[PDB]
């Protein structure tokens, strides 16, 4: 196959527009002088998340395409937000599907979801990670960060902002490099030697509730406990797994571009050999997806989607398997909030796996029959996209005139509607992206802040902190680097009505809400903005009708392209490039 | 004028608003959909309907006693829609069928202040011709002539005189 | 063919000192360790500009060459000005010369050269960039930016400064993550879901017009368009380019090491091809320069001379082949501010296309014969080296090098000692001449930090103050048309011509007084460079020259070192390119 290598960068708490005019763009512009490269795709997602895709040509060596992509990554890094920088920036050659699933679960359930998840990010990801192989690893989960979670109302009683205990936290959880007692060059006759040691990291939820933000002019103190609830929680909470309906975490791996399968999945079981005896009690590997004897079932739901609605869909479809296919399946491991096509409050996945072959006698029992059988009984469901698995056509549609987002999706829309008018040559003629969702505008009146004497950085630092979060620095968890968080806890940024709760601090002193200096409306905007070889772009999914050529269909398509408003051209890739 | 959640009906209904399907509509609205079906934020189908531009479907719903003046949850109607993204045909639609001209979003933000700011010249001239009240206050205390100085837009300031 | 890989910087308003030692020798002294290096030289630009151009061995893999360089590379890119890095430091691996030439002009005249220049680089330069075998992009224009062109009068009659101006750009020029409603972990049963949007980038003159710099006491507003002109406009201002005299923009095309030439002029074609069909109303492209064909005429005049002084020179050479040669030329292609040497005010060139071979019959009008014809009338030129030539094994190539810290003036005084020399051995050598500029006026200020210190203005506001307005800065990004670019303050050209200006801008104290920058500074003129270069980490010179007819380059290069042998304590020499 033509060998992808993949950039994927984020930035807490940021929109779609926002990834993609500070990230994407950017990195996309200084993609140039490397050798080979046939296209480049990306998606910039309101999960504050960019992924950009280069793919070369074939017989392309990836070890080459990799380090050129790194090498122009890194001439560009210092031209990102010091946000997305921060957070680590990867760089990757390899398959987009799955090698393979690690369950992990706790037999005994004294540990949760997140418990398992911490466990298996600090524990395990790193050396299964650093395997001979392993192109990528994606943890069905998050590692715990140190999370405060900030009260509006204690915080105003106190005259205090996210931006004071963001800076609390930077003086007080805080490496410090101090020297030495008798350091070089010394003093003749000097007998001790010995290392200063000051402010180390903090290591535990009772040392960070202990920073002192501020002495009360009356002497007593106002300590972090104090305006913000402090615990041990994920630096995201977007992505649960359940194993049989019940807690799990795991590592979905990829094989790395040209690497063997066999050799990669025995030397990933040996690593996990070594890690067994150390586990705590009740913690047990599971391996619920071996590359048939297995097979994987989508969920797509359309986008504004909450975890709670992907869950009750993820619920029936491991119900079916669990209760119709009892007969051949041993498993379902199923994760919400990562899909085929990556990541979504909206999206979700479930790994099969089948009893041995020898007990699933006969037709109807082998993969095929079962897969369509499933595809059938899930194309009922309302409201999602459910297909079993394990052809057509992909059109780009390209903003070639600087057309903006608006007026490209009018141009999708008079595109597919004029190909559902020809059934007998096009047939299932979607989008392959998400529809503009209802955002929340939001409008700083600066004149307002200026004239109380407000700062918009203390402004849009509380915005961001409070309902974004925001990655403060590290600290050290039972000997592992770590990071800690600061964000609204959960009540505090539910409603509209909860943005004039938060106060910001003037020169002057006083407390001021942010009812007295913004003011907000709905709108539309895209969840998931793509791009084409630098270009605005919207991916278009379909078939040949029956009894039609592939090559009649997309001439069609060609046809229908050319009638399209100025500005808009296309192109075709993957499957369609040749 | 704060509608609630309908279902499967108010739900495609909604949907097709949005989309510009004019035949769904008709189907829908003939078989009992409820014709003001807010969303989660409070759109019914004629914010919708006019926020994205499809007049077929903002004059079908005003002939099925559709609340030309709905608001979402925070305070805003279709005409402020209408008004601000510059859907001429729909502001004149929309206001003769009952709209208030000078309907305040919870910000005290007129359609007025919305044309006025995006420079929509005949759509402000439309606003004043039905009653719309030229010295309106938002809540920062801005008029829609504050809008056309701060804007630098001459051709508006002269419009409102 | 040996192999290059070369270092790009830029430093926006640098002296060629400025480079030299913030940029240039920081770079230098990490290039050490690399397989297969034969000699590295630099130029360090008054034009803000670095090239450190590393050869390598012949047969040495490019692509490891590449990774090498780049690897040294990331040792100092820590080290570097924060105004170099967001620039984007860029490392390739192309041949010096180019390939083919993309020209673009309007045949409605109803775009400038101006915006011919940004819709190249906005719709063009990228797409041609990513093309597999396309070493090096040239565009001979600049890409718009927003441009917030700085009045000191207005500014000043509202206590406000350049760094007022930079502090309110990036605060209402931004780009807010602002979280969401509803989002994880929530409250169980929530419904709703949205992002929350707040500031977004700019996209528009009228944007940054109204960016809020003061209340004033009594209620009215200072807009950044009360004290700034506010358009798009280059990021810079020095390429123009002119195709048979009319506006045009263009892509100088330089080809991979390795890559195959005829392979990768076709897949531009067909990369040019897919632009075509989206171009507004009357723009063209056309072909000035395929790679006999073509030829290329050098125009080099001295430092300090303008842009309109070689906009003169360009025109003459234009003139000529329009006029003279119009049987044989089928078009010149004229560039003003870059050429042959890299870039600056005092340079420019030509590329030249011939009609086709058989509309040519005879001798003197082919290549060599009308090349021939065109440097002998060129010659007449004063203050103007111009030259026309095809793209030798008798030349030589000598560095001399500074290796004891005399300094760059010491090193120019030994040049002209080995010079004057060669002046008087003409049965030996012929034109020995420097490749470089000469030294030129330039305009020393001194900061009092005493008297800053008294009155209350910190050494950032004042720096910041003079950079801004003489030199030019940029603040961040703004979108035009969907597009990421950039944003600039400057003075407007008005207020920063002439010496006396310099008193015209104020910079705000700690207690809120304005002080002109004459209260705190004395100025002097005197001489420095505006190219200085260096060979293998040292300060150095290039002398050129040529065998005398007859006696071969062997011989010629034995005297030279002779002459050399004689030159002061600290003065050393060696060979590169043709002599290495």
């Amino acid at each position: 196959a033509p060998p992808a290598v993949t950039i994927s960068a984020s930035y807490p708490g940021a929109d779609a527009k926002t990834v993609q005019d500070t990230v994407t763009q950017v990195i996309e512009q200084n993609m140039n002088g490397i050798d080979n490269l046939m296209y480049m795709s990306s998606n910039s997602d309101s999960t504050g998340t960019v992924q950009i895709t280069l793919t070369f040509e074939s017989g392309t060596d990836a070890d080459i395409a990799q380090v050129q992509v790194q090498n122009k990554l890194q001439l560009a890094m210092p031209l990102l937000p010091q946000e997305v920088q921060q957070q680590g920036v990867s760089v990757e050659k390899s398959s987009s599907s799955f090698l393979m699933v690690v369950g992990v679960i706790n037999t005994d359930g004294t540990m949760t979801q997140e418990d398992i998840s911490d466990y298996v990010a600090a524990n395990m990801k790193d050396a299964i990670s650093r395997t001979s192989g392993v192109g990528d690893v994606q943890l069905f989960g998050s590692q715990y960060a140190m999370r405060i979670w900030m009260n509006p109302n204690e915080l105003n009683k106190f005259q205090l902002t996210p931006v004071d205990v963001i800076t609390a936290i930077k003086a007080q959880n805080a490496q410090v490099a101090a020297g030495q007692l008798g350091g070089t060059p010394p003093v003749k006759g000097q007998q001790l030697n010995a290392s200063i040691i000051a402010q180390t990291r903090l290591t535990s939820t009772e040392e960070f509730g202990k920073i002192l933000l501020k002495v009360n002019q009356d002497g007593s103190r106002v300590l972090l406990r104090d305006v913000a609830k402090i615990e041990l929680g994920g630096e995201n909470y977007d992505i649960i797994a359940e194993f049989n309906g019940q807690p799990a975490s795991g590592l979905g791996i990829k094989l790395a571009t040209g690497a063997n399968a066999l050799d990669t999945a025995a030397a990933i079981r040996a690593e996990l050999a070594k890690m067994e005896p150390f586990f705590p009690s009740g913690l047990k590997i599971v391996y619920p997806y071996d590359t048939q004897g297995v097979f994987m079932t989508m969920v797509q739901l359309p986008a504004g989607a909450t975890q709670e609605r992907t869950q009750k869909v993820l619920n029936e479809v491991t119900h079916y398997y669990l209760t119709k296919e009892k007969n051949n399946v041993e498993s379902v491991f199923a994760v919400n909030g990562f899909g085929f096509a990556g990541r979504g409050q909206n999206t979700g996945i479930a790994f099969v796996s089948l009893k041995d072959w020898a007990d699933r006698p006969g037709e109807e029992n082998k993969v095929e029959a079962i897969t369509m059988r499933a595809t059938r009984a899930f194309s009922q469901i309302k409201d999602a996209m459910v297909f079993a698995f394990n052809t057509g056509f992909d059109f780009e549609l390209i903003d070639q005139a600087g057309l903006g987002h608006e007026k490209l999706t009018q141009a999708r829309n008079q595109l597919l509607a004029e190909a559902a008018k020809h059934p007998d040559m096009l047939t299932s003629v979607r989008p392959n992206g998400l529809e503009d969702t209802p955002q929340f505008k939001i409008d700083i009146d600066q004149e307002k802040a200026q004239a109380l004497g407000v700062s918009i950085n203390d402004i849009n630092t509380t915005l961001g902190a409070a309902w974004g979060g925001s990655y403060v620095n590290d600290f050290i968890d039972r000997g592992r680097v770590k990071k800690v968080y600061v964000m609204s806890e959960a009540k505090y940024r539910m409603l509209p009505d909860d943005i004039g709760d938060w106060y910001v601090r003037a020169a002057d002193g006083q407390m001021v809400p942010f009812s007295a200096f913004s003011s907000s409306r709905w709108e539309y905007g895209s969840p998931r903005l793509e791009r084409y070889n630098g270009l605005p772009s919207m991916e278009i999914l379909g078939q040949a009708a029956p009894g039609k050529s592939t090559g009649e269909a997309m001439e069609l398509m060609e046809q229908l392209a050319s009638k399209l408003p100025t500005g808009v051209g296309y192109d075709w890739t993957g499957m369609s490039y040749q | 004028h704060h509608h609630h959640h309908g279902s499967d009906l108010g739900k495609k209904l909604l949907e097709a608003a949005r989309a510009g399907r004019d035949d769904e509509v008709r189907i829908l609205m003939a078989n009992g959909a409820d014709v003001n079906a807010a969303d989660v934020v409070g759109w019914t189908p004629l914010h919708l309907a006019a926020y994205w531009g499809h007049l077929e479907i903002v004059e079908v719903l005003l002939k099925n006693g559709a609340d030309v003046n709905a608001y979402d949850t925070l305070g805003s109607t279709p005409l402020h829609l209408a008004a601000h993204f510059g859907h001429l045909e729909i502001v004149e639609v929309l206001l003769k069928n009952g709209a208030d001209v000078n309907a305040k979003d919870d910000n005290g933000i007129t359609p007025l202040h919305l044309a006025a700011n995006r420079g929509h010249l005949e759509i402000v001239e439309v606003l004043l011709k039905y009653g719309a009240d030229v010295n309106a206050q938002d809540k920062f205390g801005k008029t829609a002539f504050d809008i056309s100085i701060n804007n630098g837009n001459e051709d508006l300031a002269e419009i409102l005189q």
